[PDB]
DNA sequence: CAAA
DNA sequence: CAAA
DNA sequence: CAAA
DNA sequence: CAAA
């Protein structure tokens, strides 16, 4: 058992919204993984000066090559040096287009599985809203421009309007009744099943959450779960810089560039498999364009201003639409909210004037009005919506570099071992 | 979070040997 | 959380070698499941005397739902109250053939798929040598006769015989030679890969034996196997009852009768899933046809007798056959030993006059003499081979008559709660 | 393995109340 | 035994 | 039970 | 640096 | 995160 020291920096960039691979390491059943990444984080030049900092995520999962590779791995490894060689995934003829997976298009035009795979799985069991389309692409050729250079796009954080009630959400539950009677007994069981629909609907759409419901557990090897190892944040800031010349005097550009820490506790690799560490970097969806839900309704009713508790409880979902959130809000994006729920949540203010003004991370146009009457195109981060606020994307929006200090304990022959024959 | 003010990155430096090539090399 | 009393008792019975259910338990995720089970076992009356004590073998696993009906079942949980009915599976139109599952063959000649399935996977996993044929049966009506009855056969007492090397064992590994030259450098290669090879067929057939290799680990949903909960065994002896009038005088009956305990420790029950506790009841394999290989080989070598070490450690195993074990030993086959295998075990002796004596539990005739020239047949133990020993199998060989005293700790509602609607 | 001599198996008897029957039943 |  |  |  |  040895120390295998595979530190290495790395330089990197991507859009906003998109998660990108940023550090990927091959481990083996017995290895003791220890990873301590450091390093700084910024945006390309923005317009004007600094509005808002932006919300860095950073996370590292492990993902058994077995999820990957399935039974045909357990052969692999089972057959030992006979196992058929496993099998290598396609990717576009283009250098970038393999970025989502943190690697550069190989000679080959085709990367291992376990890279595209474990990026799909990682997106599909944490990034992607539960009722979201699974993504399934089988190759990183399957995958679009954007996409494959950029990673995929997660969600906007969680505000009244990009969390909303799953789409599906039931908004009355018919029973049957005969003619002049109804079983009232029956109409019992009829909540309660009810219920269980709606535990489902609204927070047990995964197979572990349910199961987990009954007070019980799963392996993540259950429902094939990539393992989420590390998971650290950060907000970026930075400062001005002042204007000197005879036309730029008075004027500033914000230079974001935050340093930052990403440390993985000491960790036990029981099967082959990837450590796989990607970021995500976002910006508060503040909108000129966005106003209270209360001061959006015509006809004020006691349901609403009252904030009555009884009623609070027992009322279904309110179907409402994006028109009733901002001025230019999209009318065919329909959102299930709870009842009320604009008591329970204040949104942020900004002065129209910033409307038009290049250089503020805001949505300076209502969430998804270029996407159309389609709400998942809405809530996900569509990055162009920031090109407006930077100088020169010549390092797309963000970039950064830092060192990944990696130390790897494992059974491992020294090189002089594996040279020397005698 | 961590407070300093941005600073250059430095050697990608440990275990064992690894690099044989018939004596010293700088 | 509350108590819910599954304690039970149960009357049980079955052949020599064969591996039956005698009491399985539904769980639900969440349930905390303790199992005290106590009793007697016994084996039908004897002809003669006691001879030998039988190794009675008990085991609990604990085999998720999930393991059974696959992703099948994933969704049957995650759809909840909608979920499509869990299909049952096939048994032939007679009651006793569900007996291996510890179960009447129900009203409608079906019972569910965990049953079955999970007998399946404990004997695949567990009781069949690696290197058998793996069971695959689909329905309870793809089982014979006796194996649905009684359960399948297991594996006699390990010994020289019973438990040789794979068959497929290596005997010699052969290398690529130039016609003048050979490359001492690829020689080497060459060892370290027949190592690699012979590790597996050796000892690392299964998946997880490879990984646990590494230093590594394997969740029981990796290779979906069920969890071996508790083990525990014992010899059963008892008593003569002597013979009293004019020709019993002098004559005596052995009623083998041996109580037992079979404790299971407090265990979590993770997922919904069935607790099956099987039981296993052998006779060493004694017989007055076998003598020590050295006695049965007629050109004794200094590689026999000698036991020079320099030698035990660097031959290729040995190609011997029941022949040379046994008087009336099957030449046909074939068992790879390990060489002075001979000089690490000593055989039990049984003089020949007990050759045709009725009422010991001794192999009266060389292992698989009547199966044929197949090795595994000739492995698996035989039931038949003691139908000589008992005055009157009108219960079977062996029976047993236990109580199952089971607490579990669940979230189950009143059974006042469920009556009462109101 | 339990060094005793074979006894007989009694009732196959806890938690809270399992039969409602309408009233006492012996 | 309203395991009210 | 790699008596690795 | 024989991580001999 | 069933703020079960
Ligand atoms: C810690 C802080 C440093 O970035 C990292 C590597 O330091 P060194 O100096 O190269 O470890
Ligand atoms: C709690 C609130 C914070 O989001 C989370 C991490 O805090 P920190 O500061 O990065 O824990
Ligand atoms: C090293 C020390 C530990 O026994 C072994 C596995 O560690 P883990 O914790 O299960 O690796
Ligand atoms: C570093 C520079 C040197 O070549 C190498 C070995 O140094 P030493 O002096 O033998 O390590
Ligand atoms: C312990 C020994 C007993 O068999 C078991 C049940 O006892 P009870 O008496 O029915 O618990
Ligand atoms: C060790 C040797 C025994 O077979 C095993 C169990 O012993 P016990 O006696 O049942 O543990
Ligand atoms: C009960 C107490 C425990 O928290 C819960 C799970 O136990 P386990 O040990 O993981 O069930
Ligand atoms: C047992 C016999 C009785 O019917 C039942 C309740 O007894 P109690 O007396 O109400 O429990
Ligand atoms: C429990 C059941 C009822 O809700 C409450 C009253 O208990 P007792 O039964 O009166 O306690
Ligand atoms: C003995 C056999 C091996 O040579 C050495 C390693 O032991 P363990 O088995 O890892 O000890
Ligand atoms: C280790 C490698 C060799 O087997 C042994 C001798 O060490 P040094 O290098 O002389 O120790
Ligand atoms: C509060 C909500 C439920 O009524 C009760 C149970 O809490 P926990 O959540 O299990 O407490």
């Amino acid at each position: 058992r040895e120390i295998v020291d595979l530190s290495h920096l790395a330089f990197d960039c991507g859009m906003l919204g998109r998660l990108k691979t940023v550090s990927w390491t091959p481990v083996i059943a017995g290895d003791s993984f220890e990873l301590d990444a450091v390093g700084a984080l910024r945006l390309s030049p923005l317009r004007r000066g600094l509005a808002i900092d932006s919300k860095v995520d950073f996370f590292t999962f492990y993902i058994p090559h077995r999820h990957v590779y399935g039974d045909q791995w357990i052969q692999f490894m089972r057959d030992g040096v006979n196992a058929q060689p496993l099998p290598s995934v396609t990717c576009n003829r283009y250098p970038d287009h393999a970025g989502y997976v943190g690697t550069i298009v190989p000679a080959n035009n085709r990367i291992p599985k376990f890279l595209h795979q474990s990026y799909l799985n990682i997106y599909n069991n944490y990034f992607r809203a539960p009722w979201m389309p699974e993504r399934t692409e089988a190759n990183p050729s399957n995958l679009n421009e954007d996409d494959a250079r950029y990673g995929f796009r997660c969600c906007h954080l969680k505000n009244i309007w990009s969390a909303p009630l799953p789409p599906e959400t039931k908004l009355a539950e018919e029973m049957g009744i005969e003619s002049n009677s109804i079983d009232i007994m029956g109409l019992q069981a009829a909540y309660a099943q009810l219920h269980t629909e709606q535990e489902r609907t609204y927070f047990m759409q995964r197979y572990r959450d349910v199961i987990s419901s009954f007070g019980g557990s799963t392996s993540y090897d259950a429902d094939n779960r990539p393992l989420l190892v590390m998971h650290t944040d950060f907000w970026a800031s930075g400062y001005d810089v002042d204007g000197t010349d005879q036309s730029s005097l008075g004027q500033f550009s914000g230079r974001v560039q935050q340093t930052f820490k990403h440390s993985v506790p000491r960790f036990f690799v029981p099967e082959h498999g990837v450590m796989m560490t990607l970021a995500l970097i976002r910006f508060p969806p503040i909108s000129p364009l966005e106003h209270h839900y209360l001061a959006g309704k015509s006809q004020l009713t006691y349901t609403d201003l009252a904030g009555d508790p009884a009623l609070i409880g027992n009322l279904p979902p309110r179907e409402i639409s994006y028109r009733d959130l901002f001025r230019d809000g999209r009318s065919g994006i329909k959102i299930k909210v709870a009842e009320s729920i604009w008591y329970r949540t204040h949104p942020d203010y900004v002065n129209f004037k910033y409307h038009d003004l290049h250089g503020f991370p805001f949505l300076d146009d209502a969430p998804g009005t270029s996407t159309g009457d389609n709400l998942q195109e809405a809530i996900l981060v569509r990055h162009q919506d920031y090109d407006a606020c930077f100088q020169s994307q010549q390092l797309l929006q963000w970039n950064k570099q830092a060192r990944y200090n990696v130390s790897v304990y494992r059974h491992m022959p020294t090189v002089r071992d594996s040279i020397m024959t005698s | 979070a961590r407070p300093g003010r941005p600073q250059p990155l430095r050697g990608t430096k440990k275990g064992a040997r690894l690099w044989y090539v018939g004596g010293q090399q700088f």
